[PDB]
């Protein structure tokens, strides 16, 4: 067993780790996209008369209506479910780690060489 | 309370208190405009809508990390 | 997809997904806020602890049950009480699953109505649908006649029902149930000296009532003899030592259940209401109920009361008639047993109330065909 | 293998002040620099650094094993250096949650050998004495049959 | 930047920065002034030597004790106290650091009012904070329940605790402590022949109480053993030389706390009133305060404490809890560790008293929100 590779090693995760991340985050990305694209049409503007445009910004007022209605509904949701899994993780902390944090010390420091000034 | 006053929040954020909008009122330019808003204003929503999708799905991630460790340890 | 029966009952909450055979998450239905001050900082207190938990830091806290008599007198307490349900003790968004609660007989219409509302409105479930608390026990026994008296912890009610048929002008609903008889043997435990007061030590009797008490056969043979041998009294140990010992106390707190003078209250006891509410029936039905009386619900687990309950109605009864009671070993669970096997049921698939129809009718449809 | 030799190839002066202290404290002038790891351990202790005696046990176990008590300058100053705490903050906590959420596909509360192994081998590292079983005799602490996040953690812990 | 936690304790003072380990200045609160004439000329003496310079010059100085009993008496010395220790002890300007005070519960209002006062208008820091002497020796053991006996020199008190939940009304404050067994064990050993008067003597008669004395683990066998034998005899040389041997009196100065009837006071015992404390709390969270019984303080370093303790509590408790007794190597500055590491705490940095909060509301504002 050689102490030499650890740091190798731990790099090499931590490259790796960057790298999936980044792109997990272009994926989400780009799904996002095609699904908003899917969801809310592109606005289309070419030659329309001027009834053109009342017809289709009524029909995106509708939709602008039924989606504010389903993101109202998202965000009640992902508030409720932000407290709660924040609330968990407090709880999962004072179970575990409540007994570590105490333990958070910077000590053993200036008194070691402070004695026979004195 | 139970939630009368939280189902009465609901109810006037989806309908009331929502970007509630006479659209088809305006000018030909000012018409455009406002459908563009509105376009806008759904496409930045939905992505927010996903985001808290993706959200849910961490949430998720974490429920299960959580009760597999209760498990383990109880 | 499966539905969820739930059944939220009074002093404890029953859940599950249809179909099994025991309910996923037993857990008593309280509600407590911490009392004291607190000064340890960052230890993550929260503002109420719900189900289970509360019932182990039951000692700082004050439970208070949102059910009081089967109605439901505290809605925000029972919101609470649901979501926990739903999020973590079985961890399925409502937005994905029908609902089937239970409710006791001849319980007042806003109760059931507030029910319904707050399924459609704060879960946003697809469909539910309510049911009495009686016809799902005799779902589970496997028949299709009997009387069953189902003697929960908030109310006893007596539902005859035959070939399917219920009848609804006998059904007797009695307000005597499990608490009422750990309040009386909180107040007859203080003659030897232990007094118990606060709210965290009604759980500390419940668990005593429980263990210890069981019903005699013969009530004035018991209270002779426990009163001149001591072969009776049985000790227990409290939640910190100083063991205590119930003399007659053991047979004494569910005897109220058949003489309900004890505590005060006028009417006559389960022994003699069974029998009225089968009196009240046709006059050719009544073998048939006679033969197939059944028990439910959690207080009727006291041990020996399938014996007394026989030797009283076989008493009243004409002596030609056959006395039988039909005693499940899963007593406890018998209406959520019922329950599922009541979802899992095909036939039953078009009698839930969809989202729609109250959409159209409002609260009020619950009264309506979709009963 | 290249992290404390490279710092030693690029030596500061606030690590040089205790070389030189402790060599002079070894060596009083024109001399190898052998330093004896029982010595070198002794003295490390002793100059009011950090107390551990697992890495003075390593060294013994280690170095001088030539029978000679000499030790390398190379090898001196990085177990000198290593014997401080050498890292920082192991990365963030939630960043490495969300590492090893992406690492971990199975997402069953837990992480069995096959992904840590998978993303190992996805590293691109050469493979020793340390490997194949040091990581599964590190990590069976309990021997639950999986590596966790937390048990990755417990298994090599302080990941920079 | 940095907190700084200063303790104030009633026989020594200890401070230093949040975040290490230990105090950086430890030294006796203690101002004397001078006595006798004086008379050489340009010897530069001053009129009042504090902390730890007037231990090296009482031969000739009256050193009084600014703090009786947790309460402050004097409250110019205290002023001088304070003033020492940041400029002195620590070299730290006041202007630029907040600090974390301490105060035994139950103590008078006017004495913490004036308290935060004069750190606000004389010293005139960032923002202060009070908080009670026995929460921190909780967070120092790394506990969050437990009931601790924190000792001290000026005043015993006895805080339990549950899930942070802190119970007010189950504190029992009692003001026996390491000076009245000084004062005692300098009137027991007027039996032998020595007698010490000078209020420079009383430190000798505090070294010797801390080097020789020792708890008896059986008080009467004790009794009986040093008055046959003569293995107890432990002799002293007294900074002049003329040795003393202490006989019997090594177990019977600090056996005052265990009967305060020694010193006239009624009370009952360190062993009795933290039995008493706990069988005021629920019935529910005795067996954790059983288990987790925790020791801090100066005066509970005596040899053979921890046994004595956990022997009369076993004795008073039902047999079946299980009895121990925490008692940490460093005991003397518990407090103060827990001190620097609730300072320490990110959740905890919004609590303190800013000083435009001061400016608007008074020196009252401690008794506010803001405890
Ligand atoms: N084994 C038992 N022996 C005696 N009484 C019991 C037993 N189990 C439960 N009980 C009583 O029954 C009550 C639980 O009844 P339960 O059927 O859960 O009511 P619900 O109809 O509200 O679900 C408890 O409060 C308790 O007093
Ligand atoms: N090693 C010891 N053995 C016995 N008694 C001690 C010892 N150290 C201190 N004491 C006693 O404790 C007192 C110091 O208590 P301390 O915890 O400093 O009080 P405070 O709470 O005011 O800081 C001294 O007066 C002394 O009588
Ligand atoms: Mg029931
Ligand atoms: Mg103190």
């Amino acid at each position: 067993i050689s102490a030499s590779r650890k740091l190798q090693l731990k790099t090499l995760m931590l490259q790796i780790a960057k790298q999936e991340m980044e792109r997990e985050a272009e994926e989400r990305r780009g799904e996002k996209g095609r699904v908003l694209r899917t969801r809310c049409q592109p606005l289309e503007l070419d030659g329309l008369g001027f009834e053109e445009l009342q017809d289709l910004c009524r029909q995106l007022h509708a939709r602008v209506d039924k989606v504010d209605e389903e993101r109202y509904d998202v965000e009640a949701k992902v508030t409720k479910n932000i407290t709660e899994i924040a609330d968990l993780t407090q709880k999962i902390y004072d179970l575990r780690g409540k007994f570590k944090r105490p333990t958070l010390r910077r000590v053993r420091i200036s008194a070691d060489a402070m004695m026979q000034a004195l | 309370g139970k939630r009368q006053t939280e189902r009465e929040k609901k109810k006037k954020i989806l309908a009331e208190r929502r970007k509630v909008l006479a659209i088809d009122h305006l000018n030909e330019d000012q018409l455009r405009e406002k459908a563009k808003e509105l376009w806008q204003s759904i496409y930045n929503l939905e992505a927010e809508k996903f985001d808290l999708q993706e959200k849910f799905k961490q949430q998720k991630y974490e429920i299960n990390v959580l009760r597999n460790r209760i498990n383990d340890n109880q | 997809t499966t539905a969820l029966v739930c059944d939220n009952g009074s002093g404890l909450v029953k859940a599950g997904f249809a179909g099994d055979d025991a309910p996923r998450a037993v857990f008593p239905s309280i509600v407590g806020r911490p009392r004291h001050q607190g000064v340890m900082v960052g230890m993550g207190q929260k503002d109420s602890y719900v189900g289970d938990e509360a019932q182990s830091k039951r000692g700082i806290l004050t439970l208070k049950y949102p059910i009081e008599h089967g109605i439901i007198t505290n809605w925000d307490d029972m919101e609470k009480i649901w979501h926990h349900t739903f999020y973590n003790e079985l961890r399925v968004a409502p937005e994905e699953h029908p609902t089937l609660l239970t409710e006791a007989p001849l319980n007042p219409k806003a109760n059931r109505e507030k029910m319904t509302q707050i399924m459609f409105e704060t879960f946003n479930v697809p469909a539910m649908y309510v049911a009495i608390q009686a016809v799902l026990s005799l779902y589970a026994s496997g028949r299709t006649t009997g009387i069953v008296l189902d003697s929960g912890d908030g109310v006893t009610h007596n539902v005859p029902i035959y070939e399917g048929y219920a009848l609804p002008h006998a059904i007797m609903r009695l307000d005597l149930a499990g608490r009422d008889l750990t309040d009386y043997l909180m107040k007859i435990l203080t003659e030897r000296g232990y007094s118990f007061v606060t709210t965290a030590e009604r759980e500390i009797v419940r668990d005593i009532k429980e263990k210890l008490c069981y019903v005699a056969l013969d009530f004035e043979n018991e209270m002779a003899t426990a009163a001149s041998s001591s072969s009776l009294e049985k000790s227990y140990e409290l939640p910190d030592g100083q063991v205590i010992t119930i003399g007659n106390e053991r047979f004494r707190c569910p005897e109220t259940l058949f003489q309900p003078s004890f505590i005060g209250m006028e009417s006559a006891g389960i022994h003699e209401t069974t029998y009225n509410s089968i009196m009240k029936c046709d006059i050719d039905i009544r073998k048939d109920l006679y033969a197939n009386n059944v028990l439910s619900g959690g207080t009727t687990m006291y041990p020996g009361i399938a014996d007394r309950m026989q030797k009283e109605i076989t008493a009243l009864a004409p002596s030609t008639m056959k006395i039988k009671i039909i005693a499940p070993p899963e007593r406890k669970y018998s209406v959520w047993i019922g329950g599922s096997i009541l979802a899992s049921l095909s036939t039953f698939q078009q009698m839930w109330i969809s989202k729609q129809e109250y959409d159209e009718a409002g609260p009020s449809i619950v009264h309506r065909k979709c009963f | 293998d290249d992290i404390y030799k490279a710092a030693v190839e690029q030596l500061t002066e606030e690590q040089k002040n205790e070389f030189k202290a402790a060599f002079d404290i070894f060596v009083l002038g024109a001399e190898d620099g052998c330093i004896s790891t029982k010595e070198l351990g002794k003295v490390m202790r002793m100059l009011g650094q950090n107390p551990t005696p697992e890495e003075l046990q390593e060294m013994i176990d280690e170095v001088d094993e030539d029978g000679s008590g000499t030790v390398d300058f190379d090898e001196f100053l990085v177990m000198m250096v290593r014997c401080m705490k050498d890292d920082s903050k192991g990365k963030s906590e939630e960043e490495l949650s969300d590492l090893f959420r992406m690492f971990d596909k199975n997402a069953d509360g837990y992480i069995d050998l096959d992904e840590l192994k998978m993303m190992l081998q996805a590293t691109g590292e050469t493979i020793t004495e340390d490997d194949i079983e040091e990581l599964m005799k590190d990590g069976d602490k309990n021997n639950d049959g999986r590596i966790d996040y937390d048990e990755f953690l417990e298994f090599m812990k302080g990941v920079e």
